[PDB]
């Protein structure tokens, strides 16, 4: 019942530094303060976290390590408890979002991480007495159809196959006729995701040769089987967990480069469903806030097939991987302003009625 | 140059298209022939907004009619009007829906959609440009509602940048002229909200109320009520075929009426509708246009709006008239009313003007309106439906071909979260 | 020689230069299909002034205006009206769709592919003229067409022409009445990029002349030219200053220097205070020092927003027939020596003064009367921020829901943009809150 919105500064690359750009996006501690080069117009932005990985020696750095121990493991921990989770991603090209979420070989992400830790709890909590399973699911949403990302694809060309959506009235919506592939390892984990990417539908347009169109959803399914009568071999309570994490495309606005095809086709489907998704963020924070309001899933595809875990019990988190240079200006304030819906004390008011607690 | 086709489905979609294409042909100048006898040249400036040109100057129409029974079809053709769609439109088969939603949406419709999709790819490549297609249906049958909503889908999935705006005849309270009403219902808004842009709920006991009350008539038949919605038809869309002073079109109707891609379901209304006896005491002016529009009892929603708030209005009037007396009666309206209005939005009301009234009425006036209310509508059906799915009543004419226990239950859920979703902004909340 | 390009932008232009050329023909003598009587009796002169009209050797005039919608429904009407034999038939019906109310598709999926036809027109325009450019761009805010056809075209037209001025008459939405939903969020996306590109726009509001027209010229059920005929004199008594002679002359450059001190508040408002019926026309003396304290006088401003909330940055005046300076000069120490009509600290001077030698005209069929002078005043206020105000307060309550949005990135918009814009919009407010305060050393 939170959104637990995040940032993260990457600091300069090597051809922004040789080519020398300036520095426009500081810090006042928690608070993010930044300076339009012209000494015009300043802003301001909260959140309630903020990662800073500008420069070593200053205090509060955000390593990879400290994003796990700061947004992941509680959601793990959750999900142990029995519930739901999920997580977001958000990033133009370039803003240091792949190796947030994945990492690289010798500098780890936050799925590793992730992962290993769920390995190590498993190999801890399980007994002869209880067990673990753990199923994978990893598809993607292109043009508000569904694809699945885990399969390949006959000799023939373009002939991805279009699934379809359906609400089970207990169980809750899923995915019709998606391969759920069962893993105990992350070398089978890697190798999973290696088909994926692969296979993600990606294009070249005026800002990078390798851009994404698409949205990525990657589900774990976790089972307890903790399930043990004291008569004989009886099975009394399953507990089944929903583990997700998901990269989202960029909202291309459609000014500097123009798009005249396809390319815009993907674009306003990609600009709707974030939208919608920061529309479904603000009304959670809210009823987080013991308001009753309204919750827009059916609205789009994304939401609909992701209700059960951004509700009830659930629990969630967003990251925002933004840039540090004035080059690369105008696609980072509109993260920023993507990722202010926290909206949690700002200017409530206050009426109240309640007498008679007495004779 | 904006142009339109005309889907006409079931044994209701079919007798409206008669009424609405004698009305039309009446206001362009055209006889049962095809031919021209009209007065004045703005009246074929944008004939083709609906209809297409000949050899002979014989101005044939542009209509698609997707019956599965040939019986309205051959009551149409020995007809009056009944002799100028083109004959290789006249799409039929054979072994009738029966009232069921299962037998023009999966099974039989399926072998007659393909020709359908070959007839509207020949209507609309033929146009220069379009601007919307259109779809004339009840709900409470199979034909039109099942056939309908299948050509909604795939229409939609051909070409999405253009519009698809329905007139639906959905059910009654009281007297339901089918007993399976509320499941095929049900199962067309699972497949109604999703694909389209924007929908005209109609309903037949509002028109028989308006036609007893206001009209004074004794023995009111359909053609009366086909000639009311015909009316309504034909104002929501002059101003694609007319000059005017603010001009408009369907998409901006689309556009200001529908905040939200869901709540698009709109409480149609025209006005000055009087008894054939009464008119020599009115004044034929704007403000009492105004009055008679907002009024419940000429609204064909078969609902009250003052048991809710109006989100957002469209007012598309006609006739030689002052833009001030519009923009100050609806300022009024806006104001004297506001616990019927919205709040988070300031104005919500727009308007439109063309120059060219109809055929015998000085100026004239159409109602378009988004409001919270409509739910009671749905709120019945969800209540008729449950209660024949607890039970399981009529249940096997469904499943015996092709289906499950499932989509019902889809359709149901749907329709309930819409619900919720009109009650989120009903009820008055103060910051 | 010198010239002024007049664009139209939608029904609002298109309707409002159907009354600005009917009364401009009425002036030089000119018959709708666009010969001369009057030169075939005298055989010369300039009187087929060319501030506005192109020759040929036909004894035939031109006008030098192009005008475009989007929305056939209107332009055909020209092209079978009264003026279809004096127009270029290069007039642009491109609107095979109308643009739906939604800056997107004024601004990139309809917008695209119908500017390049405008900019080639425009440029045979333009090197048909040896002499002066201006470009008065007739558009309004609300719609989808003159708010984002209108964006791009100046946006482009910075470019390609650079130092010359662009000016606008446009139409500012009225704080209650209206005709349009998505009304606001146009007006401030339009305002956003409109703020660099344009060099003084004004503005006018139809609920203002509504209550004018009923107030004095004494009609209760007017139509819509009949208060595009006062925006037909409004631009008549600007223009006079180049087409026809006088004493002190007031070009287009003299308006974006002496009103636009500072450029981010280049919006003033508009007013001409004759607007008195046949009936009203006697019973009244009509000298200068009721017009130029009419002028000032609220219930005759043409856009609704009382001054007196806030001062006078800068005033300009444009008269027209039979005027002695001298009087101009005692009306002028009269409203200064007045109270109610304050001042900034650093503009004591405050006026620039125009005086024209032709009274108007009367177009038959009309509301105005036949007087022997006219007026037109032209005010650089901090008071219409408060307007500005109430739409910053529309789209905030319209935006935290995220309304009508879907409508707009359908057609290729970022959710950026509106945040984008509000902000800029913010920093204007602050702008005309902080000339109004008194410098202390
Ligand atoms: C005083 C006068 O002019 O006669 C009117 C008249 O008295 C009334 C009764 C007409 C009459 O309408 C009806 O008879 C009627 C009765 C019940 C239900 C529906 C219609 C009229 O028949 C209807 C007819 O109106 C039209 O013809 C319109 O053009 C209408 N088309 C048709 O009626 C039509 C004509 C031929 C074939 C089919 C239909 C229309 C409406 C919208 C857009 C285009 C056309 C007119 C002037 C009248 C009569 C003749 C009495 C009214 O018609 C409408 C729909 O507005 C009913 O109230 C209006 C105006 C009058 O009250
Ligand atoms: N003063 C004046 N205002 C007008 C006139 N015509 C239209 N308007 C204003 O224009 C506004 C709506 O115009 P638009 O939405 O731009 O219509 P359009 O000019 O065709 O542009 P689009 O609809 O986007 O294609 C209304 O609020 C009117 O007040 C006119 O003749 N005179
Ligand atoms: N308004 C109106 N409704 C009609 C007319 N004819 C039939 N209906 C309605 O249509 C419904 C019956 O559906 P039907 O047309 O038989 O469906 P179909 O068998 O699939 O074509 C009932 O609710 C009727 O009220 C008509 O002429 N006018
Ligand atoms: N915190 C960080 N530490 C080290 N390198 C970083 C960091 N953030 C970003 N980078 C660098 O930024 C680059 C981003 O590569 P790229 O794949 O374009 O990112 P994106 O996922 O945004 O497309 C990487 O080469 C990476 O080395
Ligand atoms: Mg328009």
């Amino acid at each position: 019942s939170q959104v637990t919105v995040a940032v993260r500064v990457r600091p300069f690359s090597k051809r922004e530094k040789t080519e020398k750009a300036s520095q426009v996006v500081f810090t006042n501690g928690e608070e993010i303060t930044v300076e339009h080069p012209d000494m015009k117009q300043v802003y301001s932005f909260i959140y309630d976290v903020s990662f800073w990985s500008f420069d070593e020696c200053h205090p509060g750095y955000a390593s990879q390590t400290t994003v796990y121990e700061t947004l992941a493991a509680p959601l793990l921990d959750r999900a142990f408890e029995g519930y739901n989770t999920c997580l977001f991603a958000y990033g133009q090209t370039g803003s240091g979002k792949s190796y947030t979420m994945m990492g690289l070989n010798e500098e780890p992400g936050i799925i590793p991480r992730f992962c290993e830790d769920l390995f190590a709890q498993i190999a801890k909590k399980q007994t002869s007495e209880v067990s673990y399973h753990l199923e994978m699911s990893f598809f993607e949403v292109y043009n508000e159809k569904i694809h699945d990302l885990l399969v390949c694809k006959g000799e023939n060309g373009q002939r991805k196959q279009p699934l379809r959506a359906r609400e089970h009235p207990v169980s809750g919506p899923y995915v019709e006729g998606l391969s759920m592939n069962v893993v105990s390892s992350y070398s089978d984990i890697q190798s999973w995701l290696e088909l994926g990417n692969k296979q993600r539908a990606t294009a070249a347009t005026g800002m990078n040769d390798k851009s994404s169109r698409s949205h990525s959803v990657f589900t774990l399914v976790m089972t307890q089987t903790k399930t043990e009568v004291v008569e004989g071999e009886e099975h009394d309570h399953r507990i089944t967990s929903r583990i997700n994490l998901v990269d989202l495309a960029g909202s291309e606005r459609c000014s500097t480069a123009h798009s005249s095809g396809q390319r815009l086709k993907e674009g306003v489907s990609i600009n709707k469903s974030l939208l919608t998704l920061g529309k479904v963020i603000s009304a959670l924070s809210e009823q987080a806030n013991g308001k009753r309001v309204f919750i827009p899933y059916r609205e789009s595809t994304l939401t609909w097939l992701l209700k059960e875990s951004l509700g009830g019990n659930s629990k969630t988190a967003m990251i925002a991987t933004v840039s540090p240079a004035a080059s690369n200006i105008e696609e980072t304030l509109s993260t920023l302003r993507y990722a202010t819906q926290a909206r949690l004390i700002v200017n409530i008011a206050k009426v109240n009625e309640d007498m008679n607690a007495k004779l | 140059m904006r142009e339109i086709v005309h889907i006409q489905a079931g044994q209701c979609g079919n007798q409206i298209g008669a009424k609405f294409w004698e009305v039309i042909s009446d206001e362009h100048g055209i006889d049962p022939t095809g031919s021209y006898h009209g007065d004045s040249d703005l009246q074929l400036e944008r004939i083709n907004v609906y209809y297409n040109e000949a050899t002979g100057n014989k101005y044939v129409p542009r209509a698609i009619l997707v019956d599965l029974e040939p019986g309205t079809m051959d009551s149409v053709r020995s007809g009056p009007f009944g002799q100028i769609f083109r004959p290789d439109n006249f799409v039929f088969g054979q072994s009738g829906a029966g009232n069921n939603w299962a037998k023009g949406h999966y099974t039989e419709g399926a072998e007659l959609v393909d020709s359908v999709l070959d007839v509207v790819r020949k209507e609309s490549e033929s146009c220069d440009c379009l601007q919307g297609f259109q779809l004339t249906h009840s709900l409470g049958g199979g034909t039109g509602s099942g056939m309908g909503t299948l050509l909604i889908s795939k229409i939609r999935e051909e070409y999405p940048d253009r519009i698809m705006n329905t007139f639906s005849v959905m059910p009654s309270p009281k007297v339901s002229d089918t007993v399976v009403e509320p499941y095929n219902a049900t199962l067309s808004v699972h497949q109604l909200v999703e694909n389209t842009d924007e929908t005209y709920c109609i309903d037949n006991e509002a028109l028989y109320d308006i036609c007893f009350r206001t009209l004074k008539l004794t023995t009111p038949t359909y053609g009366d009520l086909n000639h009311l919605v015909s009316a309504t038809m034909s104002g929501v869309t002059t101003c694609l075929r007319f000059p005017g002073q603010l001009n408009a079109d369907l998409r901006k109707l689309a556009v200001n009426m529908v905040p939200f891609p869901r709540l698009h379901f709109f409480m149609p209304g025209f006005a000055p509708l009087t008894s054939r006896g009464s008119q020599q005491y009115r004044a034929l002016t704007v403000p009492e246009l105004t009055q008679q529009m907002f009024d419940s009892k000429n609204m064909m929603a078969a609902c009250d709006p003052r048991h809710g708030r109006y989100l957002t209005v469209a007012a598309i009037f006609r006739g030689r008239m002052s833009m001030k007396e519009v923009d100050e009666q609806m300022l009024n309206v806006q104001n004297k009313n506001s616990s019927y209005f919205v709040e988070w939005i300031p104005n919500n009301v727009k308007t439109a003007v063309c120059d060219i009234p109809p055929r015998g009425l000085k100026m004239s006036a159409t109602f378009i309106g988004n409001s919270t209310a409509i739910q009671e509508l749905f709120k019945r059906i969800s209540e008729q439906f449950t209660a024949m799915f607890r039970r399981k009543a009529f249940l096997h004419w469904y499943t015996g071909e092709g289906m499950d226990e499932m989509e019902f239950t889809e359709a149901e859920s749907n329709m309930n979260d819409l619900v919720s979703e009109y009650q989120q902004y009903q009820d008055a909340t103060a910051d | 020689m010198r010239e002024c390009i007049s664009i139209h932008v939608g029904q609002a232009g298109v309707q409002i230069g159907n009354a600005c050329w009917e009364l401009y023909c009425l002036e030089h003598g000119i018959q709708p299909d666009g010969q001369m009587p009057s030169d075939k009796t005298i055989g010369g002169g300039d009187d087929s002034f060319n501030t506005f009209f192109s020759e040929t050797g036909a004894g035939k005039h031109v006008p030098r205006a192009v005008f475009v919608d989007l929305e056939p429904t209107v332009i055909d009407e020209v092209r079978t009206g009264t003026y279809r034999q004096l127009f270029h038939p290069e007039q642009l019906i491109t609107g095979k769709e109308d643009a739906a109310n939604n800056y997107a598709r004024g601004h990139y999926t309809i917008g695209k592919e119908i500017i390049d036809l405008v900019l080639d027109r425009i440029r045979k325009l333009a090197d048909q003229c040896t002499g002066l450019q201006g470009f008065l761009v007739f558009h309004s805010f609300g719609g989808g067409t003159g708010s984002g056809f209108t964006s791009l075209l100046m946006e482009r037209l910075s470019v390609d022409y650079g130092k010359k001025s662009k000016l606008e008459f446009s139409i500012y939405p009225a704080p209650q009445v209206s005709t349009a939903v998505v009304e606001p969020y146009n007006s401030i996306l339009t305002t956003h990029t409109t703020l660099e590109h344009s060099d003084c726009a004004f503005m006018v509001d139809n609920e203002a002349i509504y209550d004018i027209c009923r107030r004095n010229l004494d009609i209760e059920r007017p139509t819509y030219t009949n208060l595009n005929r006062l925006i037909s004199q409004i631009v008549s008594s600007i223009t006079a200053s180049l087409r026809f002679d006088g004493a002190l002359n007031v070009d287009l450059t003299e308006f974006q220097t002496n009103l636009v001190p500072y450029p981010r508040i280049h919006f003033p408002l508009a007013t001409y205070a004759p607007v008195i019926s046949a009936e009203k026309a006697y019973h009244e003396q009509l000298s200068v020092a009721e017009i130029t304290n009419a002028c000032f006088e609220p219930a005759n401003q043409m856009v609704k927003c009382d001054p007196r909330h806030g001062k006078y940055m800068a005033c300009c005046l444009l008269y027209r027939g039979d005027v002695v300076p001298k009087d101009v000069n005692a009306a002028i120490a009269t409203i200064k020596t007045k109270r109610s009509i304050q001042f900034v600290d650093w503009c004591p001077t405050g006026f620039k003064v125009g005086i024209n030698y032709q009274p108007p005209t009367v177009v038959p069929g009309g509301d105005l009367a036949k007087v022997q002078r006219a007026v037109c005043m032209l005010s650089n206020t901090t008071a219409i921020a408060e307007a500005w105000a109430r739409l910053d307060h529309k789209f905030d309550l319209m935006y935290a829901k995220r309304a009508f949005v879907h409508w707009y990135v359908g057609e290729g918009m970022e959710e950026g943009e509106f945040s984008e814009a509000r902000e800029d919009m913010a920093a204007l407010e602050k702008d005309y809150e902080e000339v109004g305060v008194d410098s202390v050393e």
